[PDB]
């Protein structure tokens, strides 16, 4: 397998990035009974999902990684089949409601109602049992419910609280409407430093030998990850097949193509400012939108890379920032997003000029 | 009880008695006195006489042939695709001895609201019986009746009714009715009509039946000068604090809705003169928000006095 | 409870249901609960009214020990019941014996059918009453018409034939000659043309039709009484002519007609329906140079 | 054996605290049997869904309860089939007869109650088809709305429904509440604390029970039998240490562009929520003396805006660069 | 039975006698009743104005005890589609009256939620049995109706309740309800009322609820505020006095201080300020353009939620701001 799943950490004693964190987990698994419902929100590739798991695997014991897929089906007002992948496990269960897009709500309204209605009764265990009495299901990226599936779950898990509970993983809990954070305990993620991550990485290319020339090479792959575990123990995994197991201090960090072609179109915004230019900027736009890059991403990314250029003085970046934060807004209450990309780029030429 | 309310019991039965549209009229009469009807098409404002005309031009083509050679229907009828390929069908082939010149006459009224399989069966409806029947529609957007169907008629457009028709035709149901009237209470029933015959006849009956002599304050006791008129003074004005105060005084205290308001000031500035495209279509841009705002719950009287502030402060820059 | 009916022949209960179904199959019926019997009463748009009637004699046992209130009146769902006795039915071979409960206003409506080894109970929730009051589409009893009594298969048969031909307009002919002669038609509107039937003036299918001046005592000859009608109406006494030895045609004045049907003891049904406009009045001479033809 | 937000939910109607305007009135009709058609509307958080299910219990009991109750929430569909058939039918229905127990121990009001729960999320034809069936059965049924924004709920159904508005749950109104849920639970605070909870914790005291809850499973834990301070609350609480604030701001005052977007940059790695920085930036900025009217008239409406923003689901990151350059040249 | 319902429904008017505010169309209707001729009827103004009251109680005075057979209502809570507009409503206006009370009535409650294909349908239904059937239709919303429809209907238009109606009906109210009512109470209930008795009903059913004892207590202005959760007159005068005049931390206590006394809220002093500052006499003309763009975008997002603290702050900087141009 890859080196981000292989070296994963199974259990919460193997968390080695956040201590102030994993403590508040073991406070959290020494009575199980009353766990609340949890929201993991963080910076992406932190460890939350490791550590969800983790924090699983100390109630409900070992065995909640033995992941299979039971492939489910749905039908909405209109008769038409639409499908949900239900990674799940013997005490709990793994649903992405936003990869069923807007219909999420008939999800939530079926499944996680018909899985809170069941009590869990198995044998007798009618007074309280520490596992296997009430249910853990994990939402993953709950930023992307579409306002109603969030309106749907504040009762179910507020009624049937006694038999279900709910762990849902995020990035950024702006989307979150405030009854929904209201009924949940917020545990915050902080990202892991470059000393953690380098640390980590050391102990990733100790088990495996990619005879490593310096410690620095270790080290600029944090400094490049921004934070991202996962993102850094891929580069890691590409630079060490890509230099025959051998990392040099000359090895350049590979960075993913996407992100060069935003910076190619920085490049491009900042050289040329013309209405040819921002034709072609919409075509680069059109195929980074091609490959399932959501948008906002492409414009915080845009706007990021615009704020690095060195011949850009402090009244542009003050312009191209609020531009951002405008437009950004914009694709928010939005529903086509050609527009708000074409548009921010357009301002963006029409203010650099 | 058995008295019926003026729209119908001064309803015209022939084609005389239709004022307005002087020109169409007589080109109706001729066609009922020559008898060749060509197939017709005949669109307008709601209240200015096209079902009336169309009526009466059969009435006056078949006589008492009317009730086996003229088919109505409407749209309280069910018009799918199998009463036109049926009943019409068969009121098509049907074979009536009318006099020279004479045809039957399928009055499809409102014909507008048809479903689009129903009309294009209508092509060869009429493309195989042309001979014998001719048909009538009747509508109000004459663009709801597709091009193929429309190329085989003569489209006949009836324009709004002036204010001397208007006040014709109210002459003469008041010399039938022998109410009482002085000139500016029919000056001002004409003014509320806005080109309607239906409604200036309602609001006549409503003033002799509330009151009885029609005079300005007892018919604008009980109508109502029309809001688009208000509207249309409320955004053309040139300082704030008066059409505020219209705003306020003659729409939100006399009980309209700030969502007839606001869908009544974007009609107003499709159609405001004397403004520049630019101050228009940001006056539009303005009134879409507050349409947005009103939508989503917040319907104010706060949120349209921001929109008239908005509007004045892109006027006056 | 206040009342409780026993009964064994299921079957009439049953096509007293099959009786019913023809006005609407989802919606609400009304059950009048009295000393002689259990009535079902169904209204449609106003503008037609159904009144089954099942005695007391129809029931070994037929309690209404209800001294409060004379009669009781319940609000039940058609759709219920009709989906409830449909699944029960699966083995109506069985020596069933329905017993109809209902314990007063709040209480739900029972019926239970016991085969000696299975008892099966089904509780009805009751509604509230609409406002609408079933007396209003009733004849006047001292303006009638027209009073013609039929059998009832030449009825069926004119109705399905009706049917057949699609008739979505009906009219009702009835006068009596001077000599002997009584004229009794059913004049049809449809995709045909103008199609008439005839009933026999013999007097085994038409026993007895007397025209009246509007007060149901002066028999007078000569004069025809015409009733237009809409066959969506029309049509819903057909199931229930299907079980009819003898139908009653009364009309009076005001138009409305009073469908008498009686089976054979057996269920009594009632079913008042109103007369349209006619504001075309040329279509009344037709009919007349149609029958004079 | 259960979350503290569940075990101490008010089971009668002397358990709901702060919102004595409603309940005052909602007791009184446990004597008549006048109760209204209710509109229960108020922050999240409040007892509006409390408030409603002790009145039921306290009006039919747990038998009555499952045959004069009808509850529809946001977890179901609500749509125009549903309220103009399940709805209507449901308001149609004969008040079932109470038993003797029934009679003898609880009032039994003749009349059933219709909760629909979380009524913003319903369309406005869906309202609009209720309004008649309120109306017309209103003497055999009763109807219940409950909301976070009133605004979501259309002026003709607004009409029909007596408004009860119920207040934010401050440390002015939820103290003694808060402190015997401490007491029961044996949970052992400094001076101080339990007022920081429902400070934090602005206008719900849902959030504030489980942040309770969470600070005792930690004291628990660590096992050395000291009080809970405050300190330890704002860190679970995710409140910016005082000192990251700081820094903030001295960095906004300097106003140099890249030395604020590094320092946010560093800043959104540690994982804190852009409302809760911006919030404290507000109480930072406004009640400051050493600040202008015209800077506090012109940041009141940049944290306006920025909070605005972040409402409505956008990137932290951006909002937050563009608040704190927007400050610095303030 | 009468005595276990709410007061909205409790005191529906019964005839039309018991009608108030709308003068001139009772003394229209009435007219037309007693001719005889009764046109084709559209009812339109705000929610709680007295349209359903007036139609039910003129169908009463026309049909007497035959309004069971007689009247068809069809509102909102009923389908009202194509089918429904072709079949029941054709063969209720179609069949005869039994010669009971000349013609039908037909009321068509909630007519703006009605679909334009059934308004477009109705349209020969309304003017083809027009001799035995007569249509009413009430809305709120004239938009939603199409403009044919609107043609072939007579328009009322039920103004918002004035003040001396809302005085009547609370009288009578009082009387049945044995209630005692301060002149200043009754201020507060017509100014809150907004042309509504619903909500005068509703507000005085819980101001009854509120008194300890119902008889031998007068409603004050306090029980009425206490009952509504609304600012005193004098709060918002406060609050503004502070905006205005005080410096940038006393007004923020004060205002905290007044929404802390009795749990305000925000939305509520934002409409009294609205209020107050309407009837100022600004003099710069962009005072009162960035007054009232400010706070309605303020009102926008408290509508939606957010953090209330920096609301205030915001409605306390934007008054500021906006009056820092009037000087
Ligand atoms: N030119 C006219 N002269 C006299 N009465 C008229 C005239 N135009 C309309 N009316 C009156 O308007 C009423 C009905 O007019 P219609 O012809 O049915 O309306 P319309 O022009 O067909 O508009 P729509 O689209 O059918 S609602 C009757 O009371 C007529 O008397
Ligand atoms: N006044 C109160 N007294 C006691 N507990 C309260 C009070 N208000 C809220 N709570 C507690 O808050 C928690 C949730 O209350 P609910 O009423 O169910 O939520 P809510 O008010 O409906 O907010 P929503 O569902 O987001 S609209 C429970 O643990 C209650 O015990
Ligand atoms: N003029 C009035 N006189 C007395 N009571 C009134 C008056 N208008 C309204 N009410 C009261 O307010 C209640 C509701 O008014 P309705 O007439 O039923 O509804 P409405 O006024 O037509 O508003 P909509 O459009 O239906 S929300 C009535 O049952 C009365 O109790
Ligand atoms: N404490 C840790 N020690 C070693 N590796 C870790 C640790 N925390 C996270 N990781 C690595 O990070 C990778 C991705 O983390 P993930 O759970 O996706 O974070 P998030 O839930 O924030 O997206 C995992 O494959 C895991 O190997
Ligand atoms: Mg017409
Ligand atoms: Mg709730
Ligand atoms: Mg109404």
């Amino acid at each position: 397998s890859l080196w981000v799943d292989k070296y994963r950490p199974k259990s919460l004693n193997a968390l080695s990035h956040n201590e102030e964190l994993t403590n508040f987990l073991k406070s959290l698994s020494d009575q199980p009974r009353d766990l609340p419902h949890l929201l993991l929100y963080g910076p992406n590739g932190t460890g939350k999902k490791t550590r969800c798991m983790a924090l699983l695997e100390s109630i409900f014991g070992p065995g909640v990684y033995r992941l299979k897929i039971d492939v489910r089906q749905f039908v909405t007002a209109s008769n038409r089949k639409l499908e949900l992948n239900v990674v799940s496990s013997p005490y709990h269960l793994e649903i992405t409601p936003s990869d069923m897009g807007n219909n999420d709500r008939i999800v939530i309204q079926e499944l996680l109602k018909e899985v809170a209605q069941m009590e869990q009764v198995d044998f007798q265990d009618s007074k309280d049992g520490l596992a296997h009495r009430y249910k853990c299901v994990i939402i993953n990226e709950a930023n992307s419910l579409t306002k109603d599936a969030q309106a749907a779950l504040r009762r179910t898990m507020e009624k049937y609280s006694k038999n279900i509970r709910l762990i849902m993983v995020c990035d950024s809990m702006s989307p979150i409407i405030a009854p929904i954070k209201s009924r949940c305990l917020l545990i915050r993620c902080p990202a892991p430093s470059d000393s953690e991550i380098s640390t980590i990485l050391s102990d990733v290319v100790t088990n495996e030998r990619i005879q490593l020339e310096t410690k620095d090479i270790l080290k600029r792959i944090a400094q490049a990850s921004n934070g991202n575990l996962r993102v850094s123990l891929l580069m890691l995994e590409s630079m060490a097949l890509n230099n025959e197991l051998a990392l040099k201090s000359s090895s350049p960090i590979i960075k993913p193509d996407w992100i060069i072609v935003i910076h190619k179109l920085t490049r491009k915004i900042v050289k040329e400012r013309s209405v040819n230019s921002l034709i072609e900027c919409r075509a680069v736009l059109y195929d980074l939108l091609a490959h399932c890059i959501p948008a906002n991403i492409i414009l915080k990314e845009l706007t990021f890379s615009l704020l690095d250029v060195e011949t850009l003085n402090t009244t542009n970046k003050s312009s191209i920032i609020e531009y951002s934060s405008v437009f950004d807004e914009r694709l928010s209450l939005g529903n086509k997003a050609i527009f708000h990309l074409e548009g921010f780029i357009a301002k963006v030429m029409c203010c650099l000029d | 009880s058995l008295q019926l309310p003026w729209v119908e019991k001064y309803r015209p039965q022939v084609l005389s008695d239709i004022v307005g549209n002087k020109e169409t009229i007589d080109r109706l009469q001729q066609i009922a006195k020559d008898g060749n009807m060509p197939h017709m098409i005949i669109s307008g404002m709601p209240g200015i006489g096209k079902t009336t005309s169309v009526h009466c031009l059969a009435h006056e083509l078949l006589g008492r042939s009317y009730a086996d050679g003229v088919l109505e229907l409407n749209a309280s009828d069910d018009r799918g695709i199998d009463v036109v390929r049926n009943q019409i069908k068969h009121f098509a082939q049907k074979k009536l001895h009318l006099p020279p010149g004479k045809h039957k006459i399928v009055i499809l009224d409102e014909a507008d609201s048809m479903t689009a399989g129903a009309q294009q069966a209508l092509r060869r409806t009429m493309e195989l019986y042309s001979n014998s029947t001719r048909f009538a529609f009747a509508c109000n957007q004459s663009n709801k009746i597709i091009e193929p169907l429309q190329s085989r008629c003569a489209i006949l457009r009836y324009s709004k009714l002036s204010d001397e028709d208007v006040l014709k035709r109210l002459l003469q149901i008041i010399k039938l009715e022998d109410v009482k009237y002085t000139n500016d209470g029919l000056e001002a029933i004409i003014f509320t009509a806005e080109g309607d015959m239906r409604q200036a006849i309602n609001n006549l009956q409503s003033t002799v039946a509330g009151h009885g002599l029609v005079n300005a304050d007892n018919v604008f006791k009980i109508v109502d000068s029309p809001h688009p008129l208000i509207v249309k003074k409320m955004l053309l004005a040139s300082n704030l604090e008066d059409s505020i105060q219209i705003l306020r005084t003659d729409l939100w205290k006399k009980g309209y809705s700030s969502i007839d308001i606001v869908t009544t000031s974007f009609r107003v500035t499709k159609n405001l003169a004397q403004v520049k495209e630019s101050v228009r279509l940001e006056m539009i841009k303005e009134i879409g928000l507050t349409h947005m705002r009103i939508l989503e719950g917040v319907g104010t009287y706060l949120q349209l006095a921001s929109m008239l502030a908005k509007i004045h402060k892109l006027n006056n820059k | 409870n206040k009342f409780s009916a026993s009964t064994v022949h299921l079957e009439h209960i049953t096509t007293a249901l099959s009786c019913l179904t023809p006005f609407g199959s989802k919606d609400d019926v009304l059950i009048f609960i009295d000393a002689d019997g259990l009535s079902f009463v169904r209204e449609n748009n106003h503008v037609i009214k159904i009144q089954l009637l099942l005695s007391r004699e129809l029931f070994m046992s037929y309690s209404y020990r209800n001294e409060t209130e004379d009669h009781m009146k319940l609000c039940v769902k058609i759709n219920h019941i009709l989906d409830s006795v449909s699944v029960m039915n699966r083995n109506s071979d069985d020596i069933v014996e329905c017993t109809l409960s209902y314990d007063g206003h709040g209480s739900p409506f029972v019926l239970i059918f016991e085969d000696s080894f299975i008892s099966e109970r089904v509780e009805y929730s009751t509604y509230l009453i609409k406002d609408f009051d079933t007396n209003g589409l009733e004849l006047d009893r001292e303006r009638i018409s027209f009073e013609a009594i039929i059998k009832g298969e030449a009825l069926h048969s004119a109705l399905k034939d009706l049917k057949e031909i699609g008739c979505k307009e009906c009219y009702v002919y009835a006068k009596t000659e001077a000599n002997d002669e009584n004229v009794f038609a059913l004049i049809s509107k449809s995709q045909l043309g103008f199609s008439k039937i005839k009933l026999p003036s013999n007097r085994s299918i038409l026993e007895k039709l007397q025209v009246f001046d509007g007060d149901s005592t002066t028999v007078i000859d000569g004069f025809a009484v015409i009733g237009f009608f809409d066959f969506t109406s029309f049509d819903k006494i057909r199931k229930s002519t299907k079980i009819a030895s003898k139908v009653l045609f009364r009309m009076d004045v005001h138009g409305v007609l009073s469908v008498n049907i009686l089976s054979q003891p057996g269920i009594v049904i009632e079913v008042c329906m109103l007369e349209k406009e006619s504001i075309d009045e040329a279509a009344q001479t037709e009919i007349e140079l149609l029958m004079e033809t | 054996q259960q979350p503290w937000v569940e075990k101490y939910r008010p089971k009668n109607l002397d358990e709901v605290t702060a919102q004595d305007h409603a309940v005052t009135v909602l007791k009184k009709t446990l004597k008549s049997a006048n109760l209204p058609h209710m509109l229960f509307y108020g922050p999240p958080g409040t007892g509006k869904t409390s408030t409603i299910l002790a009145l039921t219990k306290e009006l039919y009991g747990p038998d009555l309860m499952k045959s004069r109750i009808l509850e529809l929430n946001a977890s179901d569909e609500r749509g125009i089939s549903i309220v103009r058939e399940k709805v209507k039918n449901f308001a149609r229905l004969t008040v079932s007869k109470p038993s003797k127990h029934d009679l003898e121990n609880y009032p039994c009001p003749p009349y059933k109650i219709i909760i629909l729960d979380e009524a913003d999320s319903m369309t406005a034809d869906a309202q609009s088809a209720l309004r008649r069936t309120m109306e017309t059965y209103s003497g055999v049924t009763r109807f219940c709305l409950i909301c976070n924004y009133v605004t979501r709920i259309i002026d003709p159904l607004a009409s029909r429904c007596s408004k009860f508005r119920f207040k934010a749950l401050d440390a002015s109104n939820a103290i003694d509440r808060l402190r015997f849920i401490s007491e029961q639970e044996n949970v052992k605070c400094d001076d101080g604390v339990l007022e920081r909870i429902l400070d934090i914790s602005a206008g719900d005291l849902r959030r504030g029970i489980t942040l309770l809850q969470s600070a005792s499973k930690g004291a628990q834990y660590l096992g050395d039998g000291k009080n809970i301070t405050s300190t330890q609350v704002e860190e679970l609480a995710g409140v910016v240490p005082h000192d990251i604030l700081i820094e903030i701001v001295e960095k906004v005052k300097s106003g140099d562009f890249d030395e604020i977007k590094k320092y946010v940059n560093t800043f959104m790695k540690s994982g804190w929520s852009a409302a809760s920085v911006v919030n404290q930036l507000h109480e930072y900025y406004i009640t400051n003396d050493n600040f202008d009217t015209n800077f506090k008239n012109q940041i009141s409406w940049l944290l306006f805006t920025t909070d605005s923003r972040l409402n409505n689901g956008t990137n932290e990151h951006i909002q937050l660069l563009n608040l704190l350059v927007k400050i610095s040249q303030l | 039975s009468k005595e276990n319902l709410p007061w909205v429904e409790k005191y529906r008017p019964e005839t039309l006698d018991e009608v108030y505010g709308q003068n001139e169309v009772i003394t229209t209707v009435r007219k037309f009743v007693d001719e005889g001729k009764l046109p084709h009827l559209l009812f339109y103004g705000p929610p709680g104005t007295g349209k359903t009251s007036t139609i039910v109680a003129l169908a009463r005075e026309i049909y007497g005890k035959n309004y069971s057979n007689m009247v068809l209502e069809l509102n909102a809570s009923d389908d009202r589609g194509i089918d429904v507009v072709r079949n029941q409503i054709k063969d209720f206006a179609s069949t005869r009256q039994i010669f009971s009370k000349g013609f039908k009535l037909i009321i068509l409650d909630e007519a703006d939620a009605m679909t334009n294909a059934a308004q477009n349908a109705l349209r020969r239904v309304i003017e083809r049995y027009t001799k035995n059937t007569r249509f009413c239709v009430l809305a709120n919303y004239a938009h939603k109706l199409t403009p044919a429809l609107l043609s072939r209907c007579t328009r009322f238009r039920f103004q918002p309740l004035p003040q001396e109606a809302i005085e009547r009906r609370i009288a009578n109210v009082l009387v049945h309800e044995k209630l005692k009512l301060s002149p200043n109470a009754e201020k507060a209930l017509i100014e809150l009322s907004n042309g509504d008795m619903r909500r005068v009903l509703n507000v005085l059913q819980s101001c009854k609820a509120t008194l300890d004892n119902p008889d031998e207590d007068e409603i004050s202005d306090d029980v009425i505020y206490e009952c509504c959760g609304a600012p005193r007159p004098s709060d918002l005068k406060a609050v503004l006095k502070s905006i205005l005049e005080d410096d940038w931390g006393t007004a923020h206590y004060t205002l905290n201080k007044v929404r802390s006394a009795k749990g305000l809220a925000l939305i509520d002093l934002i409409e009294g300020i609205v209020k107050i500052l309407e009837d100022y006499e600004l003099q710069n003309e962009e005072t009162r353009v960035h007054l009232l763009t400010k706070l309605a975008d303020i009102e926008y997002s408290i509508s939606k939620g957010g953090n209330d603290q920096i609301q205030g702050s915001a409605v306390i900087g934007a008054i500021k701001a906006s009056f820092e141009n009037e000087t």
